[PDB]
């Protein structure tokens, strides 16, 4: 059934499962046209398939020349996104292909579904969960290699960094959706907080700062904060 | 003009043939139905006065032989039987007659009810939904599940109904997943028009089978293969023009027939809203929009 507050913890435990979000499949420029009239122009997209529990990110490159000549963009967007999620499972060995699949909006149902007909035993849930994975693109590593693609490309990364060897599944996906929350809800200040200290670098290999134990504290306390204040703007309280 | 007579009326039943129905009194003199028309199917229905849970009834078609009901009262239930003897038969049901111990089947000459709702429906097609071959009627409850219902438990006892499932690798052609779940053309046509049921006239026929028996048993599992073939066609973008003309005049016979209590139970809103206004056949289907709107607007 559906995922949620009460059933979080499965996300961590020994059976492989995937989320997969769509948000950013189909993205478009909204302009106008020497006329007068309105015309959309698309940019390349992505989907963002992710193991919760090791961190590995299927970022599956989408070249705005998938939507040349066809109509109905944003429907086709979900079934794009079910058959390249379906050829990345037929890809991967036997061992590795999960046995739940979480998507994260529920009009991916049913696309995805009827491209995993061939693979009965693994189980399409959707989730209550409000998560943050459209903010992916706001991570400056991801968005790079999505807008310089110039052809179709799966790119692979480590979500977590190196973090595993030190902090849980559990707590390395807490830090993961607070990051993310904090970019979704006002981009410019969570990345002032993540570079304000030009001292601690990115690694080549990874897509965060490498923060001490200490530091990430300091960091995870002005992400939240970031959070709650922006909460009061929006609604006045 | 065919006779089912019956050997005696023991329980208080309300008793049904075809759209008609008769309340019957425990140990009233009842001994059958005459002038029942030649040449369509017909059911005989049942309900007692004791237990209103339970309808049951048989089909039958009176050219397939000579069929009586008689009460088991071990059973608890008026079973339906055949004569083989043809002089014994007739004995029956002229002395029945010549005491007038029987209800004409009540057909104004006006009426084609009973004719638009069993045009396609045949006697050999019914017995092989329900698999009871050494009788030559057909024996339906409101309690018995279908074949596809069973699959997520006596099979003996089954409704034996073609399956439809959307999200079916039957249904969805390799490389064509989303063109095939948008439009059913293909499953509809390729494979059950062509490949199953061999013809049009076997298809209207199931649909028009499974309605009879949602509206006179209850059969929930019929309202579900009704609906499902239904929605089938409504959700092909490619459909023979014949049937789109003649599933607009057999679904509206059903929705006229309907008693006006039960739009609850018997019809399923998203099918038929999609039916009628979102799906591709939405413009076909005028007449049944028409009595639809103006009989339960409030389904829609």
């Amino acid at each position: 059934g559906a995922m949620n507050s009460s059933n979080y913890a499965e996300l961590f435990n020994n059976d492989i499962k995937l989320f997969v979000d769509d948000t950013n499949v189909y993205r478009v420029t909204v302009h106008k046209t020497f006329e007068g009239n309105v015309a959309t122009k698309a940019i390349n997209g992505c989907i963002f398939t992710l193991n919760p529990k090791t961190g590995h990110l299927f970022l599956k490159i989408i070249h705005t020349s998938v939507w040349a000549g066809q109509k109905r963009l944003s429907q086709l967007a979900k079934w794009k996104t079910a058959e390249e999620v379906s050829a990345l499972v037929r890809s991967l060995p036997k061992e590795e292909q999960p046995k739940q699949i979480i998507v994260t909006r529920k009009a991916m149902l049913d696309p995805l579904e009827v491209h995993m007909l061939d693979f009965p035993n693994i189980a399409i849930r959707p989730t209550e969960l409000r998560l943050p994975f459209s903010a992916a693109m706001s991570i400056d590593k991801l968005s790079d290699v999505v807008m310089k693609a110039t052809e179709p490309q799966m790119v692979l990364f480590n979500i977590y960094d190196d973090w595993l060897d030190r902090i849980s599944s559990y707590t390395a996906f807490s830090r993961l959706t607070l990051l993310l929350r904090a970019l979704k809800t006002n981009e410019e200040s969570a990345k002032m907080i993540l570079l304000s200290d030009p001292t601690i670098t990115i690694k080549s290999y990874h897509l965060w700062p490498s923060f001490t134990d200490e530091q990430w504290i300091t960091i995870e306390s002005q992400m939240r904060d970031l959070i709650l204040t922006e909460y009061g703007r929006k609604y006045n309280v | 003009m065919n006779t089912v007579p019956f050997t005696s009326a023991p329980i208080e039943v309300t008793i049904g043939i075809d759209q008609y129905s008769f309340n019957v009194k425990e140990n009233q003199p009842f001994h059958g139905i005459k002038d029942i028309p030649i040449g369509h199917v017909h059911v005989i229905h049942f309900q007692h006065a004791d237990n209103s849970s339970m309808r049951y009834g048989y089909w039958f078609d009176c050219r397939m032989g000579n069929f009586y009901i008689q009460y088991d009262p071990k059973d608890g239930l008026y079973k339906m039987m055949e004569e083989r003897d043809g002089a014994k038969f007739e004995n029956i049901v002229h002395n029945f007659k010549e005491r007038q111990m029987m209800v004409s089947y009540p057909k104004i000459d006006e009426d084609d009810t009973w004719y638009n709702l069993t045009e396609f429906v045949q006697m050999d097609k019914i017995r092989k939904i329900v698999r009871k071959d050494e009788n030559q009627f057909s024996y339906v409850d409101s309690s018995m599940t279908t074949v596809q219902e069973n699959e997520l438990s006596d099979p003996a006892h089954s409704l034996n109904y073609t399956v439809i499932n959307f999200k079916s690798r039957e249904a969805i052609r390799p490389g064509h997943e989303m063109e095939d779940f948008l439009d059913k053309s293909y499953y509809l046509n390729t494979v059950m028009l062509q490949g199953i049921f061999k013809n049009s006239s076997n298809y209207f026929g199931e649909l028009q089978f499974a309605f009879l028996n949602a509206m006179f048993f209850g059969n929930y599992g019929s309202s579900l293969q009704w609906h499902a073939m239904i929605e089938l066609i409504c959700s092909s973008a490619t459909v023979p023009k014949h049937m789109l003309d003649k599933l607009d005049e057999i679904l509206y016979y059903q929705i006229k027939t309907l008693p006006e209590q039960y739009s609850d139970i018997l019809l399923n809103e998203r099918v038929w809203n999609i039916c009628l206004y979102s799906s591709f056949q939405k413009n076909s289907l005028h007449n049944t929009e028409k009595i639809m709107e103006n009989k339960y607007p409030e389904l829609l």
